[PDB]
This record gives C-alpha cells, sequence and structure tokens, in this order.
C-alpha cells in the first residue's frame, strides 16, 4: 500500500506510467525475464490492498504479467509472498479478498510444484476465509479446490484442519 | 519446503553469475536460501550495478563485495546454477 505507492513513484518501477489508447494492455520499460524475481514480485504483491486508481490497476496488471511469464523465477519467491497474501486477506475487505482469491488461483497454476509449496502456510493464509465462506462464498470455494487440486496429497486434509466446513469432489 | 531442483555449473560469466558467485562464496546456494537461513528484510545491494553489497554468513561474521565485478572468468565455472 504505501510501501506500493513509493515504489510506483521510482524510476526503478518496470512498467511505463502510459496509457495506450487502443486497448488496455501495460508496456514494460524492463523485460519480465531480467527481472530479480526476489525484489519485484513481494513489491507487486505488497498492492493487493491498494484499491485506490490508478495504483491498483498497475499492481494488479503488474502481478498478472509476472505470474504468466515467471516461469521458474516464481517458486523461489514463494516464500516472500505470504506475509503480503496474509495482510492483504486480513483487512476482511470483500473486493481485496475477491482480487486475491483470483491472484491465488492464478499462483497455484504459475509454475510447477508451487501449490504443493503453498500447503504448508495454509494455515497463515485460509483463516480469514471462514468469515466470508459459503459472489465471494462461491470464489472461495472455487479457490480452496484450485488448491487443493495442485497441491498434491496433504492438501486437502490441510485444508479441511482450516476451514473445517470445506467439502469436495474433484 | 523451497529447495532447488537441480544444480548445473556455469561457463560464461553473467550479472546473474555473479550475485550467485557472491552467495556462493557466502556459504548460500542463492537468494532463497540466505532468506531461509537468515531472518532478512532486505539484501544489501549496491545501487549501480545491483551486485550483492554484504551477507552475514552462517558463524555470524560478514562478508562485503566490491561494487564492481569479482568473479574472474576462472572462478565462473566453479559457480553452480540452481534450477527449481
Ligand atoms: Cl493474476
Amino acid at each position: 500500500s504505501t510501501a506500493f505507492r513509493k515504489f510506483y513513484e521510482r524510476g526503478d518501477f518496470p512498467i511505463a506510467l502510459e496509457h495506450d489508447s487502443k486497448g488496455n494492455k501495460i508496456a514494460w520499460k524492463v523485460e519480465i525475464e531480467k527481472l530479480d524475481y526476489h525484489h519485484y514480485l513481494p513489491l507487486f504483491f505488497d498492492g493487493l490492498c491498494e484499491m485506490t486508481f490508478p495504483y491498483e490497476f498497475f499492481a494488479r496488471q503488474g502481478i498478472h504479467d509476472m505470474l504468466e511469464h515467471g516461469g521458474n523465477k516464481i517458486l523461489p519467491v514463494l516464500p516472500q509472498l505470504i506475509i503480503p497474501i496474509k495482510n492483504a486477506l486480513n483487512l476482511r475487505n470483500r473486493q481485496v479478498i475477491c482480487v486475491t482469491l483470483k491472484v491465488l488461483q492464478h499462483l497455484v497454476v504459475s509454475a510447477e510444484m508451487v501449490g504443493k509449496a503453498l500447503v504448508p502456510f495454509y494455515r497463515q493464509i485460509l483463516p480469514v476465509l471462514n468469515i466470508f465462506k459459503n459472489n465471494i462464498g462461491d470464489l472461495i470455494q472455487e479457490t480452496l479446490e484450485a488448491f487443493e487440486r495442485y497441491g498434491g496429497e496433504n492438501a486437502f486434509i490441510n485444508i479441511k484442519y482450516v476451514v473445517p466446513t470445506y467439502e469436495s469432489c474433484l | 519446503d523451497v529447495k532447488p531442483k537441480s544444480v548445473s555449473h556455469a561457463k560464461k560469466w553473467s550479472e546473474e553469475i555473479e550475485n550467485l558467485y557472491r552467495f556462493q562464496q557466502a556459504g548460500y546456494r542463492d537468494e532463497t536460501e540466505y532468506r531461509q537461513v537468515k531472518q532478512v528484510s532486505m539484501v544489501d545491494r549496491w545501487p549501480e550495478t545491483g551486485y550483492v553489497k554484504k551477507l552475514q554468513r552462517r558463524d555470524n561474521t560478514f562478508y562485503y563485495y566490491n561494487k564492481q565485478r569479482e568473479c574472474d572468468d576462472k572462478e565462473v565455472h566453479k559457480v553452480k546454477i540452481y534450477a527449481y
């Protein structure tokens, strides 16, 4: 939030602060594949909290492109994303939760093994969903099923421990 | 746990290799293992080059690194590239 806003105004923000009239794409000043994700990916995840235009547009578009094109750069940075994900979800804001769950869905298919490496952090990130469980209720279910699907053998029970009402058939 | 899947050796110096050389000199595979072993806010880096400036070793002594390239072509091939 405040950290993302400082980031946004710096020269080393890797996205060009321009709008092209043809479309809504973002233009990268620096090639994604040359960014050290250890530095840049946590900063973009810092902006999950952001709801103010134009910061939130660039936070969201930035996260998406970095997940889409991260390849093998994403998993090594997973440990540094837990605290930003947790801080965003724990605001208890429905709009932030909705965008964060869609981001998490993208994260677990972003690269191989990311879903499984997420399992030990379930207890840090899933609790607030119990406030919002069964629109957000359907999104929570769809997101938990994504986690289970790419989380390997130990996923279901660990989801169920934190989300006791969780049932699924996949 | 988040640990690399595979390891190869490098044969051409690069910005990536320089920073890997600095972590490995200090006893760490890469930044991921450094951040697992120690509690880190941000790694100290040189502004102009982005190179690792300072690292704390396992016995809690510190290594310092030059603003400019330290990895010799003759030492490049000793730097391990880890895959995840
Ligand atoms: Cl996304």
